[PDB]
């Protein structure tokens, strides 16, 4: 599909409330797996299961193993932008 | 499902 820009506002007690799979080391991209209900994923109505993770506040995650995205999505504080693309 | 690759919440 189109690739998409995508804002996300976190406080600071919450996680970003979604799952990720994939990662390079599998040969595939970091890939959304779930959207937690009623967490900031969700509440910001523009990631869905099944969107690929191509950047997060213009730090590419396209080349990245899973653990590294890991480290880089969960250090993201406040108003987050996403870069996504639903293959 | 197959679990092959892994999960993680975040």
């Amino acid at each position: 599909g189109p690739i998409r820009k995508v804002l996300l506002l976190k406080e600071d007690h919450e996680g970003l409330g979604i799952s990720i799979t994939g990662g390079k080391e599998h040969g595939v991209p970091i890939l959304i797996s779930e959207i937690h209900p009623g967490q900031p994923a969700d509440r910001c109505g523009g990631l869905h299961v099944g969107d690929a993770i191509l950047a997060v506040n213009g730090v590419n995650l396209r080349d990245t193993k899973h653990k590294e995205a890991v480290t880089i999505l969960s250090q993201q504080r406040g108003e987050i932008e996403f870069e996504v693309v639903y293959v | 499902a197959n679990s092959r690759w892994p999960t993680s919440i975040i």
